[PDB]
């Protein structure tokens, strides 16, 4: 139902937000470098801007959501898992054009292809315990 | 100062290489310049066999990731810290 | 004597070592560096595994015979992390790199225990221990081995179990 440009924009947004949260710089300069120096010919511009703006304005919101779900972890919290959970919970909080099962399926694909071979079940557990709370309608 | 600086970064374990990446970001930010990256790669599995006895009549997937560091304006203290640091055994810090 | 017995380097080789001794009043050699002392192994397990420095895994005892055989004891504080399974790492990929540094030296990463007899039972990791009679007044720990597992437990010259003593 959706072309590969949305998937490419989502993966480039995962890469850009991981680079922002690990390099710890300004979001505007890193965003301008990532849009003027990387492959953006198959990247949805408005999807990228709205997703990064929502993550940048809901840093503390998604951290407060993640804070009750950082107890039973054997190791400590990684950064790739945090980026996948932030993008997955913003795609399940305010995004109306993206469906519920479609966003969960893309989040599971991102967690299996980027997080780990063992952290994608943690991502799916946090999503299954948070997305009916955030979206009881499951839209 | 050979200002066009490329770094590819190999990862078997993501935690150790994220630790080394944070160390690279720290040793680049404490010298004056600012660092960019990583912009990571998805799961690139390996084809590695084991030394096991055959059955008369382990692992197959090795989750490896790549990270990218671009430096365009270095200092002498930055390349000195890149030539006076230490690392963990078995990982690659190859400045391409 | 501080190096390995087969190290012959060349001009232009970044070699790594540990400062261990100093004599500033003496006019001669004043900064002694080693590569074959077990404090180098402590520094290797500190640089390699992060959670040992993050106060999760406690390395208390270690012993080596360089190039051939070594033992080291770890102990977790967080029960959520296996100490031996993480200090060995995934597929032993960490300590084998440490075996790159020591040249094939088999490093037994075992679990520290407060009971010394159960610690020696845990310490013979490529071996098997049946029973240990501890008499510290006579300074003896009589260790029973199973039949057939004598050569893999003793090894060369009884050294590694002596390293287990160390």
């Amino acid at each position: 139902m959706k072309p590969a440009a949305r998937r490419r924009a989502r993966e480039c947004a995962v890469q850009a937000l991981y680079s922002w949260q690990l390099s710890q710089n300004d979001i505007a300069d890193v965003e301008y470098q990532f849009l003027a120096e990387q492959d953006v010919k198959d990247v949805d511009v408005l999807y990228f801007r709205e997703l990064l703006a929502g993550v940048a304005t809901n840093t503390a919101y998604l951290d407060g959501l993640m804070k009750p779900y950082l107890s039973r972890l054997l190791e400590e919290l990684g950064q790739v898992e945090k980026a996948v959970l932030r993008i997955a919970l913003y795609e399940l909080s305010k995004r109306s054009d993206v469906p519920y099962k479609v966003a969960i399926n893309e989040a599971i694909e991102l967690a299996k292809s980027f997080g780990a071979e063992d952290s994608h079940k943690f991502v799916n557990g946090v999503l299954d315990k948070a997305a009916p709370v955030i979206r009881p309608n499951k839209k | 100062q050979n200002q066009r600086i490329r770094i590819r970064l190999k990862a078997f374990d993501h935690r150790l290489i994220d630790q080394a990446t944070a160390e690279i970001v720290e040793t680049a930010k404490r010298t004056g310049a600012q660092v960019r990256g990583p912009i990571p790669l998805p799961t690139r599995k390996e084809r590695f066999t084991v030394l096991i006895s055959p059955h008369v009549n382990d692992q197959y997937e090795i989750r490896t990731h790549l990270r990218l560091v671009d430096i365009v304006e270095p200092t002498e203290k930055t390349v000195d810290a890149l030539m006076r640091l230490d690392l963990a055994a078995g990982v690659d810090v190859q400045i391409s | 004597e501080d190096m390995l017995p087969r190290e012959n380097f060349r001009p232009g080789d970044r070699v790594r070592g540990v400062l261990y001794s100093v004599r500033p009043e003496a006019r001669g050699a004043q900064l002694f560096v080693t590569r074959s002392k077990p404090e180098m192994l402590i520094e290797l397990f500190r640089i390699e595994v992060p959670e040992i420095g993050e106060e999760v895994i406690e390395i208390k005892a270690a012993a080596r015979d360089p190039g051939s055989r070594a033992k080291i004891a770890v102990k977790t504080n967080d029960k959520r992390i296996d100490p031996v399974g993480a200090c060995v790492g995934m597929r032993g990929a960490r300590v084998q790199a440490v075996s790159t540094e020591l040249g094939g030296e088999r490093i037994d990463i075992v679990l520290w225990d407060d009971n010394p007899a159960q610690f020696v039972i845990n310490a013979m990791a490529p071996a098997d221990v049946a029973s240990i009679v501890v008499d510290e007044d006579k300074h003896t720990m009589d260790i029973a081995v199973e039949a057939g597992n004598l050569a893999q437990a003793i090894g060369r010259n009884g050294q590694n179990v002596r390293l287990a003593s160390q």
